């Protein structure tokens, strides 16, 4: 059991030399989203 | 959560202070109160920034939770209560057995997607038979330990 | 007491720093002196939960043992003022921050008891050293003697521990963000519940140790009560019945294993097949590492 | 028949009653969990075959 | 602060003046002393293997929410890897991915300083994905 754990770890390796900090350009249009929500949130409270 | 604020002079505000009531702090921004921090933040208000002091004195005061000189280790559990235990684990460990047959049979021949969504019924899968295995292990090893060490400790 | 009307004292974190805060407000040159405050706290039943307290002007001659003094019109003040605010907050005792008991105490305990009978002691620390509690709670009973002794006023120990509620949880756990603890599973928590317990053991018998080696020579009158139970400690150890709870114990043991035994293999099993998800999630990557 | 756990004797005329205590069930179960987990090891191993 | 600072200043490879100190330095529940305390390394061990003194620095400074030990463990690397600034882009790689907004910023600061003077794209290539971290 602690055997096949340690060679178990070489999978799990290949995917990460898979990209796991993928997708920024979603990441990025939330960015954009939280600039036009927190102005939304502005404009429900009608307050300057 | 805990904030603090300070009041700002609205009146210097409308009178051309309105981007002179800006102190010089930090910043880690906020919004779900941007209700009225918007004009709280950016008019009423502002943020100010919380800290704390941690003493070696009060660390090493509530570090303390337990009075172990008649605990663990200078006691265990009674030893027909502790039968009684494991008869019942080790039975669910059959009757979760079973349906892990019928499990490794089906996940073959399906496609990842269809057995994500399986939650329904989750006594079927690996998660019951670890969350039995480290329950039982655990006491019976030290279960375990308890009898041998008193045995030498108390000789 | 004889009386089911007291046995568990529960301390929230805040009392602790309350008294410790406390132990600083004095500290000038007034400091290694006793300091005195009255417990805040609620009960009905075996339990005396405290949770508030508040320094007590008090002083106390370093060499007399009758020249003490305690503002009971400060107290008379205050537990109004706090009542004032939180009701359900009666006197349920007095804090004594250490380092152990004095002659003195007792007086004290009938000055305090002038409010609330039951009022018990809480002996709190201002060094952590002990490995147990710091928190030994005492009441003020008095009892009759086979020697033939007048009737006295001596102390009795309860047992004692700390508590806590949501908000102390709370606040405790955001201070020792620092000092993790968490880091540590359940199978080695206990572990060190056994190897701690040990420490504790070994340092309370030997207080015996010294105390046994300090009659016998460099004088000090025995006391006939100590020795007496002293005794019964040496007539329980488990010796007697020896060749039977041997081939008794051995069996249990028997049985422990048979049920690791299969537990471990369980444990095996399903984490090889968790060795073989990964093997066939990887040759299906590998079919769509290629492609274009 | 199983109906009180005793032993006859001849020759003296004894009917000696041992006392027998019950079979415990923490190894009859266990008996068939290390049953159930062959059956188990085995389908596991046609899934081996597919992969590789 | 303004202490703090003068003591680090003062380091050039003399070594153990404040060094010495550092079982005590840290040890102080103080944020400026274990800061400080971490500084006079960073500049008497400048072009050498300090390894050790930013590795302690990393399971500790993410339990010390004071950044004092967050961002300075990390701009640590900025000062001991200026010798060959073609080092940093290997062992800041692990450091930048982690969470925890302060250890980014030290790494980022780690590599503005000594692979400013190759101007090397290994460290770009790892710069620009994190211009576009959320936090601000």
């Amino acid at each position: 059991h602690n055997m096949s754990v340690k060679a178990m770890r070489f999978p799990p390796k290949s995917y990460n030399k898979d990209l796991e900090s993928a997708e920024e350009r979603r990441e990025r249009e939330q960015q954009d989203l939280e600039f036009a929500k927190e102005m939304a949130e502005d404009d429900d409270d009608s307050f300057p | 959560v805990i904030d603090a604020f300070r009041l700002i002079n609205a009146n210097m505000m409308v009178l051309g202070h309105e981007p002179r009531q800006t102190t010089s702090n930090l910043g880690h921004l906020n919004k779900p109160s941007i209700q009225a921090l918007i004009h709280g933040l950016n008019r009423h208000y502002y943020s100010i920034t919380i800290n704390y002091r941690k003493n070696e004195l009060e660390q090493k005061m509530l570090l303390n939770l337990h009075k172990k000189s008649w605990m663990e280790g200078l006691t265990l559990q009674d030893y027909s209560e502790h039968c009684k235990h494991n008869e019942s684990v080790v039975k669910e460990m059959l009757e979760l057995a079973k349906n892990y047959n019928k499990a490794v049979e089906e996940e073959d021949k399906m496609t990842p997607e269809q057995l994500a969504i399986k939650n329904v019924g989750k006594q079927d899968p690996k998660r019951h038979l670890e969350e039995h295995v480290d329950v039982l292990m655990t006491s019976n090893i030290v279960q375990c330990l308890a009898a041998m060490l008193d045995t030498v400790v108390f000789k | 007491m004889p009386e089911l009307a007291v046995q568990k004292v529960v301390v929230h974190p805040l009392v602790l720093l309350s008294v410790v805060d406390h132990f600083n407000r004095i500290g000038k040159v007034g400091n290694q002196k006793r300091v005195v405050g009255v417990l805040l706290g609620s009960w009905q039943k075996k339990v005396l939960d405290v949770s508030n307290s508040f320094a007590v002007p008090f002083d106390e001659d370093d060499k007399d043992d009758s020249v003490w003094f305690l503002d009971h019109d400060y107290l008379e003040n205050m537990y109004g003022m706090f009542k004032k605010v939180n009701a359900r907050e009666r006197i349920v005792g007095w804090y004594h921050t250490g380092p152990k008991l004095h002659k003195n105490d007792i007086a004290i305990n009938e000055l305090m008891k002038r409010y609330c009978p039951n009022s018990v002691l809480v002996i709190i620390d201002v060094k952590p050293k002990d490995l147990g509690l710091p928190t030994e709670a005492y009441i003020s009973v008095e009892e009759v003697h086979d020697d033939g002794t007048p009737t006295s006023k001596t102390f009795e120990h309860v047992t004692s521990e700390i508590g806590a509620e949501e908000a102390e949880e709370v606040g405790v756990e955001h201070l020792l963000r620092d000092i993790k603890d968490t880091t540590v599973g359940t199978l080695s928590q206990r572990i060190t519940n056994q190897v701690h317990g040990l420490k504790g053991l070994n340092s309370k018998l030997l207080d015996i140790r010294s105390y046994l080696e300090k009659v016998a020579t460099g004088k000090l009158p025995i006391n006939h009560q100590i020795i007496y139970q002293l005794q019964d400690v040496f007539n329980l150890l488990p010796d007697v019945s020896l060749q039977e709870f041997v081939k008794a114990f051995y069996l249990k043991t028997n049985d422990q294993m048979v049920v690791v035994y299969l537990a471990s293999l369980i444990r095996s099993v399903v984490a090889l097949h968790n060795l073989i998800n990964n093997k066939i999630a990887n040759r299906d990557a590998e079919k769509k590492e290629g492609q274009e | 028949d199983k109906k009180f756990h005793g032993i006859l004797d001849q020759g003296e005329g004894v009917l000696i009653i041992f006392d027998e205590p019950p079979v415990d069930k923490t190894y009859e179960a266990a008996l068939e969990t290390i049953q159930n987990m062959s059956k188990v090891v085995d389908s596991l191993y046609n899934k081996a075959k597919k992969l590789t | 602060r303004g202490l703090a600072v003068g003591i680090a200043l003062v380091m050039y490879g003399r070594m153990e003046e404040a060094d010495a100190l550092i079982e005590s330095l840290c040890r102080d529940k103080d944020p400026i002393l274990r800061r400080s305390g971490m500084y006079t390394v960073a500049m008497a061990y400048c072009g050498s293997g300090n390894n050790k003194a930013i590795r302690r620095l990393l399971h500790v400074a993410v339990s010390d929410v004071n950044d004092d030990v967050r961002r300075a463990a990390v701009e640590s690397l900025g000062f001991i890897l200026f010798r060959t600034p073609e080092q940093c882009p290997s062992v800041v790689s692990l450091l930048s991915e982690s969470y925890n907004p302060h250890v980014r910023y030290g790494a980022a600061m780690a590599l503005g300083i000594c692979c400013a003077g190759t101007g090397n794209k290994e460290a770009i290539n790892l710069l620009e994905p994190m211009t576009n971290d959320p936090v601000n």
